[PDB]
């Protein structure tokens, strides 16, 4: 609140809208939203998945599709733009297609949904993956809810959810994003 | 000018020594200027001037 | 940048900054109040008119406050900017972003020594801008000309005041002139001799 | 790094620096000294309480000490820092780095023209902060007003002395007072009428 | 590259520009023609003597040159540096580049606000130059000393003239001197008793 | 040109030679350079390509050379400067050569000289790739005369070619060439 | 020394008011110095002083 | 105060004409005002207020 | 040394402890350490090679481990320490796993300790990476004493070797390292 702290100076505040920035926009720059904690959201395109950290393994990799380059996710699912946009937040995170262990998605034909899952546990050969993973989603959600304890098993699975307009538009994490994007292609 | 701006911050000036000797010499020297100009008898010559032969 | 319109802020109004204050943008580039603006003008500019967003906001200040917000000390996250303004002159300075901590603004006691300084600082700014104006304008030898003819004339004053002895006389002895005076006290005319007579300076009768 | 702890350096000691030589780090990134001091003050900082290696040291300057010594021309090591220090007042200049070339540490003579520019541009410096320190508090228009006073009181001094004339005699003529006149010398009393004779501008008696 | 040789010029004439202008090159990083010399330094240092040339040019005024050249507005092509020079001192300003819109040199109306601002920068900076090599060289406490001693000087000449009462008189009567006065009129000897008449100061005689 | 603008002042302006940047240099600099539109060169060691836009597909994937890794272009020329400049090329137009479609190239026996052709058009899954490339070419070459339209066919080819002595010495586009290549080695 | 280029750079100073008055109050000094010193007799005492007895 | 340092820098600032110049201005100025002061007569009138009646 | 340079000024010094930054600091920093000459040592973590040049090839490409993936290290050694050294000082040297030559490594199996080989050579298609590689190695080491000559072939070895508590601790050395290690997990 602006009040007075000499004869004439004023403490004075001024305060900018992230819903107009994001309403008038060149491009569609996407959306990192914490609703509550441990409930973590992410928009682009036409898609909008919710992150979700648990111990159990929907996707195994004997039965789904293991996925080493990006051309792989063709068998991911018919909608182009969910997997820009998993493409494009693995590559925020840190994803190194080359040096990287492998993550399992679902077969696009079986009519389950498309999930895919990344194993971000911090045991064995997983550590020096799970530290930058963990490293990639500090970067990108501020206010992270870490919930992948050393030694247990973690892991992550994306799948399509209906976007919580009740979450805030936070902006920072759009920067983070766009930052550890490197070219990044953003729809008009 | 800039008098007129500089009459409303004279409270937050004459916080240091210096500023308040400032206006005091200052209002000191305007006064013994006119004192002394009236000693000299330049307003007594504006004083004859206007008066020239008018009166006496 | 110069001037910011109403979807730019949270209250609906026409606040419009200064000139000195945002060209402070352009030589500090650790503020995230100048990367703010440089984001609003780019997306205000390219809605109709005419790695940008990244190149447009300091990766260095962005990685501080995300280093920050890990080791839990206040922070920025980018939404509201404080900054102190002197009412009559309109001249303020550039809005320092109102820190954050626990998920909350830090209250108005946590940075009072900030805005303090702020405000002091502000004003000398004020009083040091107008004497490098001054500065810019009036020459230094024109300064230390006018010092020196007035310190020059103060002892001209001075020297009328006291007077300065023009010839030379003798103790009980009436004025030689028109006749000089050499040292021992005589000319060579010979109405005066050379009696090696003391010499007492006189002025001007 | 305002101060350092006795593990920070060699001959362990507690010396501390002052306040504009170290707040000259945060404007400049060309300082292997201010690069040292941000290394050392994260080092403390998170010894216990609490890519910052890389953001706490200047790539470009690294790589600039990389190239010289590539070019086998003097560089720097990050090890030893000369400063110049003005003893009474404890001012002193920023730390700059001893330069080494051929793995061996310059001799004083190589940069005696650094040192001696430095030592100058410390005692510039001092006077030119007492100078900006008066700046920032007395106003300008102040200055200028007792400046004009004073020139004011002198040339009223000088009128004091020489005196103004007031009224108007005539030559040979005594005073007329009180008897005004004209620029002729008249009046339309007729004790002195206009008689066209010269005058005479007499001070006051 | 404090001068520049023939083959850097497209004119076949060698031209030399000056250390203050060039000494901004060091702290701007804003300037073509900085990374121009940085870029020609290098080139004509290693020729037979002796990732450098990315670390010689600012990737961001690159940058920035290729995104206005997307936008579609004037930008620099690195070819032609224009510059305010007074002609008498020698001194310039840092010069800037001759901006091309639609693959052709900008006409010297659009920028007449920038050379004309450019002049005014350049008149205000030698003036300021002078005023600080002069704050830097003479002290502000023995200005000071000097100023107060002048006003304490034109104060003893003002009493000088008026003059101070010595003694103390009566309307009336002769000089008691040698004989003081009280604040009565008259001291404890007895040749003036305390008859409490009323006193007039009178100057010495 | 020179004139007075105050009482001692006066304009003056100042221009950099670049025969004498580009010819009197110890390192040998990357050649970028247009004669009129749609006509762009380059210039490298000795090789000297003329980057060609056109509808018509010179090379097809059944029968010539796929490259997806630099190692496979040993099989393109003999020449091995013209290898070193179509690899710092690619690398400098952002070809990635992990996550990007391969480009053809003409068999090294078959005798009808050295050309690759890369497949820039702005259809389909090749649109992200086409971005990119779009991108690059707008840094490699100033004032760049673009010709892939959106949806058509737009497959560039590089074929040696006399270097035109009547072309502008650009140096702007050298300075994009050299920051965009990264660990470029250039010749002496 | 930098009398001369001041000498060269009046007419850009002659300009602002501040400038203008500092030059008037300059001669106006120089000159009432000059007649005050006639008036004292500093000019009459040097004169003296060259014709030590050497005339009359 | 600031005198107490300025003593001490002295010797360094006597090195350029205008320090030495404004020592030799301070100096002259601050004798001229005890000399006329003592001509005016304040200090007889400190004096004559000491000796209040109290000595003849 | 302190002296007098005016009247009040003095010159003075200040020399920073570099072992009090090493042993002082939370994280365990690579150690890099130039002993006399062409004797480079090595120390990250708890293994400690000394890297060695020479013309002799100790690890032959058909009879040994051959390296083209950071995965394929697991049949190099046992510790897990050596194999992350190892990674990241390749890393830092500047060896990109998909765009250079493999280099080779012993056995695990075999119980003649771990060696890995990298041909450093300036000769035929080995020009880029062995200039690389001496880049890396000034930037890694200060004042790096060169042994592999244009043209003769010039062949690393790297063995682990006790840490000489003699040689100098430089933190020069540690930041270039830091620098190109990229995304560096560096033990607590
Ligand atoms: C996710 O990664 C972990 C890594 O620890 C996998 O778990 C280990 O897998 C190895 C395979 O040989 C077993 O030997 C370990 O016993 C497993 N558990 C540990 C060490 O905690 C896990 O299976 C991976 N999950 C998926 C779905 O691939
Ligand atoms: C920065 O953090 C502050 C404090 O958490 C957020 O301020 C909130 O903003 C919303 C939306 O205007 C208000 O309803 C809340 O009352 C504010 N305060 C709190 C304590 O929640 C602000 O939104 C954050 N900025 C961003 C971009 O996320
Ligand atoms: C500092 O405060 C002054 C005084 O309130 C502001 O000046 C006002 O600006 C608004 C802009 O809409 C005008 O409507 C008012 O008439 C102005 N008042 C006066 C007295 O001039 C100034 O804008 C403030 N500075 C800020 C907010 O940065
Ligand atoms: C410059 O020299 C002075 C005088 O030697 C130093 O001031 C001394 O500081 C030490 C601690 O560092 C104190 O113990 C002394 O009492 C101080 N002396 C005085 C006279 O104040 C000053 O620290 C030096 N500046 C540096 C080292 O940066
Ligand atoms: C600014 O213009 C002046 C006047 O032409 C230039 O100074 C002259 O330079 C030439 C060439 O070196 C000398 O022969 C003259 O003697 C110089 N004159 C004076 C008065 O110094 C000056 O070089 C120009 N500055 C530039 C081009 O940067
Ligand atoms: C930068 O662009 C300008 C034009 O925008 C070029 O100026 C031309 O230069 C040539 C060669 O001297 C002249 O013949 C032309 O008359 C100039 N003007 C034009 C075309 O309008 C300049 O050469 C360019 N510089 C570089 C390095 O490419
Ligand atoms: C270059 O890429 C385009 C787009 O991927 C290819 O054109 C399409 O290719 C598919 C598969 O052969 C056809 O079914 C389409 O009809 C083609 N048409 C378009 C415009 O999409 C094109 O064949 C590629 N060229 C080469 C030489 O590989
Ligand atoms: C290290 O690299 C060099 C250069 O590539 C290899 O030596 C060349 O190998 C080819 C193929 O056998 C021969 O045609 C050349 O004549 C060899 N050059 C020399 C100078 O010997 C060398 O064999 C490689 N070493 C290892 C350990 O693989
Ligand atoms: C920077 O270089 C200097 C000069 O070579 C090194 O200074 C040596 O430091 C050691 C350890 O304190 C002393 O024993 C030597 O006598 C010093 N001088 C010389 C000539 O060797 C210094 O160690 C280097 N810094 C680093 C971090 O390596
Ligand atoms: C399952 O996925 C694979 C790709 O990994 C695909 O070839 C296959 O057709 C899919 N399954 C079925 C039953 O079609
Ligand atoms: C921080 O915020 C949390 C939010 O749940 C609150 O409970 C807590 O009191 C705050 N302070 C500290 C010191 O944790
Ligand atoms: C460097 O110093 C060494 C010390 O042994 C000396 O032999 C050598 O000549 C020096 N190199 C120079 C001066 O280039
Ligand atoms: C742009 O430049 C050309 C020559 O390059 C000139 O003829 C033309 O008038 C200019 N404007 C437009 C709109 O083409
Ligand atoms: C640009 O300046 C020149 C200067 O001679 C002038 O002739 C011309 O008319 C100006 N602009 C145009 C293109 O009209
Ligand atoms: C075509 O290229 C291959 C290698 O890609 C090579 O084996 C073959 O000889 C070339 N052409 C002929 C003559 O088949
Ligand atoms: C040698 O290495 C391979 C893996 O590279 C491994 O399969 C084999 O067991 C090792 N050799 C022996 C003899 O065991
Ligand atoms: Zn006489
Ligand atoms: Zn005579
Ligand atoms: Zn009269
Ligand atoms: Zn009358
Ligand atoms: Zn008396």
């Amino acid at each position: 609140e602006a009040f007075k702290i000499g004869l004439h100076t004023e403490f004075q505040t001024v305060s900018f809208s992230m819903v107009g920035l994001f309403s008038n926009n060149p491009h569609d720059l996407p959306l990192l939203c914490t609703l509550n904690k441990s409930h973590l959201y992410i928009k682009g395109g036409n898609a909008s998945f919710k992150i979700s950290f648990d111990d159990i393994a929907v996707l195994l990799p004997e039965y789904d599709v293991i996925i080493q380059h990006p051309a792989d996710m063709s068998w991911c699912s018919k909608s182009d733009d969910q997997i820009w946009l998993s493409q494009w937040f693995m590559n925020a995170v840190g994803h190194d297609w080359y040096l990287d262990p492998p993550f399992l998605c679902r077969n696009r034909t079986k009519t389950e949904g498309f999930i895919f899952q990344v194993n971000t546990s911090k045991t064995g050969i997983n550590e020096n993956y799970a530290k930058k993973f963990k490293t990639g989603m500090h970067h990108l959600y501020r206010e992270y809810p870490d919930s992948c304890l050393d030694g247990k098993l973690c892991l992550m699975k994306a799948q399509p959810t209906s976007w919580p307009l009740q979450c805030p538009l936070d902006h920072v994490n759009t920067l983070h994003f766009l930052t550890r994007g490197k070219n990044i292609q953003l729809p008009r | 000018g800039q008098f007129i701006s500089f009459m409303q911050e004279i409270p937050t000036f004459l916080q240091e020594a210096l500023n308040i000797a400032l206006v005091a010499v200052s209002l000191i020297a305007i006064i013994a200027g006119v004192v002394n100009l009236y000693k000299s008898g330049l307003f007594q010559f504006f004083v004859f001037l206007a008066l020239a032969g008018r009166s006496c | 940048g110069y001037c910011l319109e109403e979807w730019m802020l949270v209250a609906a109004k026409m606040k419009c900054f200064g000139n000195t204050a945002v060209a402070k943008c352009n030589l500090n580039h650790d503020s995230e109040f100048c990367d703010m603006l440089r984001l609003f003008d780019y997306n205000k500019n390219a809605i109709k008119t005419l790695q940008t967003i990244n190149a447009l906001i300091s990766d260095n200040l962005l990685m501080k406050n995300k280093i920050r917000e890990l080791m839990s000390v206040p922070y920025c996250n980018y939404t509201k900017f404080w900054y102190v303004n002197h009412t009559l002159s309109g001249q303020h300075s550039l809005p320092r972003c109102w820190l954050i901590k626990n998920n909350s603004y830090l209250n108005i006691s946590d940075f009072r020594n900030d805005w303090i300084l702020e405000s002091d600082f502000l004003i000398s700014e004020m009083l040091s801008k107008e004497y490098s104006d001054r500065q810019g304008k009036t020459p230094l030898t024109l300064v230390d000309i006018c010092f020196w003819s007035t310190v020059f004339f103060t002892a001209s004053l001075f020297l009328h005041l006291v007077g300065i002895p023009t010839h030379r006389h003798i103790r009980g002895e009436a004025c030689p002139l028109p006749h000089r005076l050499n040292s021992l006290g005589g000319c060579r005319c010979g109405k005066y001799p050379n009696l090696k007579k003391p010499t007492v300076w006189r002025r001007g009768h």
